[PDB]
């Protein structure tokens, strides 16, 4: 992706307040918008994923993104929303800096 | 060097039962009827006659393996109806339409013969 | 010709444990020949079955729990799909996404992308066959089949 | 939260089943890789 | 009840891409009290449909007027009181997917609701308001009835 | 792709470039490399001993 | 007394004597599955009835395919 | 190579288990005492799968390291996969 | 009352135990009871468990109600209105253990029991299942010994199945 769109999809917005209601539970929200801590934990977690892509760019010059790897994480995350019955239309209760640690 | 006798797929082996019953436990009021020394022709039409029957929740039968000689029936009835009954039921049907068709067809070719 | 060999191919080499090989990370072994042709006609979207012929099937699934599903279509006439058969075969509740060899390219671009009008993609959620014609690309032994995400 | 902690436990669990084992005879298991597809291909 | 949807359609076209499978035709639908959008595939060698035809559609999650739930397995030799009695052509199916128009800040205003009846797709596309009740990996009932 | 020129543009993005390429029939490398205009990041040979 | 398999916490492969031994120890209402001298269908129960009191039941094996092994009733 | 750290991995490999299972069973079969409930068992190598799972093998697997030392690692210290 | 009761088998053998079944239920985690042994816990003859369950409510609203479950070790000392109560039993194989309970049949056979409440197996995944219980009409959950993570989704898939069956058989009850 470029510039632009990795930082679209990949860094966490902490400052929308109503985009975050739509995906965060309203505890979760209020934590998230007033900490300043977890603020920064997750501007780390993004500079930490821009770094790694410039690793990545220097691994594979080319722009072929497909490797082989041992688990495959995009299936294990589709198991998961099928064993606990995700409804993806709702907030959800899982905190932000949770995924982080 | 290999071949079976001819014999050997009508004929019980010393000790060996022709039919056998076991309960089927994943299930309730299913069991298994398990027949040797038979195959398709006797396995359709009890299957067969065992679906007409509205108690019957489940009829099928299969050869296990081309090369052996053995049929599982395997039947479920309602809780108020036995597999047992609806097997025995089903033989005294298909029994009796044989019969019926046996007389029948007497009478045809007689007329066919007088004209 | 000892119980030490005896375990050694038990424990290392029986077919089973060869399904998947590490010269190409994929599974060796696929559906092939009479099983192939036969289930992609089977997972047609217009084959439908009757009470008596699903009873039969259902005798030749060795892992059947015994429980006869709800047919896909209960009037006029009950009638299950070959779709709800091959669910009851595949094992356990996986998932898997794959596309049939007719799936023609522009159709993941256009409306339709999610309800084929050629039943041409391939979807087993949690363990059932929700839609999809299946074939080599879903059942061979190319890397991310269904037999691959079974093993 | 739930999906997300048994996601992390069967991440590891996948991984540490897919570290190579010792007494894998990995030379020869290289040399039949490479050698079956030499007889899949032609000369010319 | 146990009624998630209702409306009367009319068939406005049927494989409009030219027909796909022998046994199956897929039916292009509006319905107009709601003005809901529906593609339907139909088992047409046991329920033929043709064009201008109209019909009542029921989406159920239970066929029991009394509300109660099913186990999902065949059960034949029940003879309680069953909404099937009323409809022609009844379908039993899962819902595997909902879209929406919604944005990152807006809920939606128009919902999709795609439906698997054993392979036999239907897409139920409308106002947000009247698909409130599907969820996906739910069951439901597809009732038809032909009215003339 | 495989032989075009591939960059990352000032937006961020992998773009190919065509451009010219010369295929040989023998192989002089340390010559080849040193030539002007010729890349000598990127000319290469098939010949391993070399 | 003859030896036997049985994976069980209180059963012990030892003589009458030897049970006692070990069992004035223990607390009241404590049990020892012993071997039975009676022969290879029997099995010698032991529990403390109180200090210094010991009770021994004969058990019948019915149903076994070794001498060695737990009858399937007793 | 003191086993207070041992550095080798924790689990046991399938050549460890594989040949676990087959010397135990050679040993069930010339009658050694065994550490689990038969019930019903009479397949050698079946008795040795279930010592196996109970984690009563009595074994212990001597890994040797390339340096020349080893480590000792008891059968039911180790984690068993398949 | 109206509170349900679960009934967990006596012997120590079994992977569910009074202490270990309240840890198992209430947090749906595996704690193996020689862990409690060392622990020390104090076995208590009556538990109780409080489960956090969303309620299914118009409009889309969710309250987390904490409905308590209880728990029996030992089942012969119940009133028969709690008989009639229970609504759940953990079977740990033999069939000694159900002999002494009402609605049992005269050969011995607890199908009957088995028919009325639903009765559940808890086992490892790799130990042989017992043919007894599977003769019988009880569900099994598979608990692997080395992997912790897969406790969560089978004991929700016990609660689950609980839960769906109930509401269908006994709806007076607070389910």
């Amino acid at each position: 992706p470029s510039n632009k769109a990795f930082e679209k999809k990949f860094r966490f917005d902490y400052t929308n307040e109503r985009a975050l209601r739509r995906t965060l539970q309203e505890d979760l929200v209020k934590d998230v918008l007033s900490n300043a801590h977890i603020q920064n934990e997750l501007e780390r977690e993004f500079e930490r994923m821009r770094e790694d892509r410039e690793v990545l760019r220097v691994i594979f010059p080319t722009g072929d993104s497909k490797v082989v790897l041992p688990c495959n994480l995009l299936r294990m995350i589709w198991n998961a929303q099928k064993i606990f019955h995700i409804n993806p239309r709702l907030p959800s209760d899982l905190h932000p800096i949770k995924v982080v640690e | 060097m290999n071949a079976p006798p001819a014999f050997e797929s009508f004929l019980l082996f010393e000790g060996e039962k022709k039919i056998t019953i076991n309960k089927d436990t994943k299930v309730p009021n299913a069991c298994l009827f398990t027949i040797n020394k038979e195959d398709h022709t006797l396995g359709n039409i009890i299957k067969s006659q065992l679906l007409k029957d509205p108690q019957v929740l489940f009829a099928g039968y299969k050869v296990p393996h081309p090369l052996e000689h053995k049929i599982i029936i395997r039947v479920q009835t309602t809780p108020d109806y036995s597999p047992q009954e609806a097997f025995t039921n089903a033989i005294t049907d298909l029994i009796s339409e044989l019969s019926l068709l046996e007389e029948r067809f007497r009478v045809a070719i007689k007329d066919k013969q007088e004209g | 010709q000892s119980l030490e060999t005896r375990a050694e191919i038990q424990e290392l080499a029986m077919v089973p444990r060869m399904i998947v090989t590490p010269q190409s990370n994929r599974p060796v072994m696929g559906i092939v020949q009479d099983t192939l042709t036969a289930v992609r006609k089977f997972t047609k979207r217009d084959v439908f079955l009757e009470r008596g012929e699903v009873m039969n099937l259902l005798m030749f699934l060795s892992t059947w729990d015994g429980k006869v599903p709800q047919p896909a279509i209960l009037k006029p006439r009950p009638l299950w799909t070959g779709k709800q058969i091959f669910s009851l075969i595949i094992p356990g509740h996986i998932n898997c996404i794959r596309t049939h060899s007719t799936h023609p390219d522009d159709e993941d671009s256009g409306p339709y992308k999610h309800i084929s009008p050629g039943d041409t993609k391939v979807v087993v959620e949690n363990g059932e066959l929700i839609m999809g014609i299946l074939c080599k690309k879903s059942l061979g032994t190319s890397a991310g089949s269904l037999v691959h995400i079974s093993y | 939260g739930e999906a997300f902690d048994w996601l992390l436990g069967e991440i590891e669990s996948k991984f540490n089943q897919a570290i190579a084992h010792p007494g894998e005879m990995v030379g020869a298991l290289a040399a039949q890789s490479l050698g079956e597809p030499a007889t899949q291909m032609t000369l010319n | 009840a146990g009624i998630l949807f209702e409306d009367i359609f009319d068939v406005k076209d049927i494989d409009p891409e030219g027909k796909k499978f022998d046994r199956v035709s897929r039916l292009h639908c509006e319905s107009e009290s709601f003005k809901m959008d529906l593609i339907l595939d139909v088992n047409i060698q046991i329920y033929p449909v043709d064009l201008g035809d109209k019909f009542r559609l029921v989406i159920a999650s239970t066929l029991y007027e009394d509300g109660t739930l099913d186990d999902g397995e065949y059960n034949p030799t029940d003879d309680r009181p069953s909404r099937a009695d009323q409809f022609e052509y009844v379908m039993y199916g899962k819902v595997y997917r909902i879209e929406g128009d919604e944005t990152s800040t807006e809920a939606a205003t128009r919902l999709s609701a795609y439906v698997s009846y054993g392979g036999l797709l239907m897409r139920l596309q409308g106002d947000a308001n009247n698909l409130h009740g599907f969820e996906v990996d739910s069951r439901v009932y597809l009732l038809m009835k032909k009215l003339a | 792709d495989n032989k075009k020129k591939i960059i990352i543009t000032e937006d961020g993005e992998f773009k190919a470039l065509q451009e010219w390429i010369l295929e040989t029939d023998g192989v002089s490398l340390m010559r080849v490399l040193s030539e002007k205009d010729v890349d000598p990041v990127r000319t290469t040979s098939n010949d391993i001993v070399e | 007394y003859i030896k036997r398999v049985i994976a069980h916490p209180s059963f012990h492969n030892i003589n009458f004597k030897q049970a006692e031994k070990m069992m004035e120890t223990m607390d009241q209402g404590d049990v020892i599955i012993r071997p039975s001298s009676k022969g290879e269908n029997h099995l010698t129960v032991t529990w403390k009835v109180s200090d210094g009191i010991y009770q021994h039941v004969d058990v019948r094996e019915e149903g076994k395919e070794n001498a060695f092994s737990l009858g399937a009733t007793l | 190579q003191a086993n207070q750290k041992r550095i080798t991995t924790p689990y046991m490999t399938k050549y460890e288990r594989a040949r676990v299972l087959g010397t135990r069973a050679l040993q069930i079969a010339m009658c050694a005492p065994v550490m689990v409930e038969l019930e019903g068992e009479t397949d050698p190598l079946l008795i040795a799968m279930k010592e196996l799972k109970a984690r009563k093998i009595p074994i212990i697997i001597r890994r040797y390291l390339p340096d020349g030392s080893y480590e000792d690692w008891g059968v039911d210290e180790l984690i068993i996969s398949d | 009352s109206r509170t349900p009761i679960i009934i967990i088998p006596a012997a120590t053998t079994s992977l569910i135990t009074m202490l270990n079944a309240k840890d198992l239920l209430q947090d749906l985690k595996f704690v193996p009871s020689d862990e409690k042994k060392k622990q020390g816990c104090q076995r208590e003859n009556e538990t109780l468990i409080q489960r956090r369950k969303d309620q299914m409510q118009p409009g889309g609203t969710a309250i987390s109600v904490t409905v308590p479950y209880r728990v029996v070790d030992q089942p012969l000392k119940l009133m028969p209105q709690d008989w009639d109560r229970v609504v759940a039993v953990f079977v740990q194989g033999p069939a000694w253990q159900f002999k002494g309970w009402p609605w049992l049949l005269p050969d011995g056979s607890p199908v009957d029991i088995f028919a009325k409440i639903k009765a559940f197996h808890l086992k490892y995944d790799e130990v042989r299942l017992d043919p007894n219980v599977q003769k019988w009409d009880v569900t099994v959950l598979e608990l692997s010994y080395h992997k912790r993570h897969l406790d969560r989704p089978v004991f929700l898939r016990f609660w689950e199945t609980l839960d769906r069956y109930m509401v269908k058989h006994k709806s007076h009850l607070r389910f």
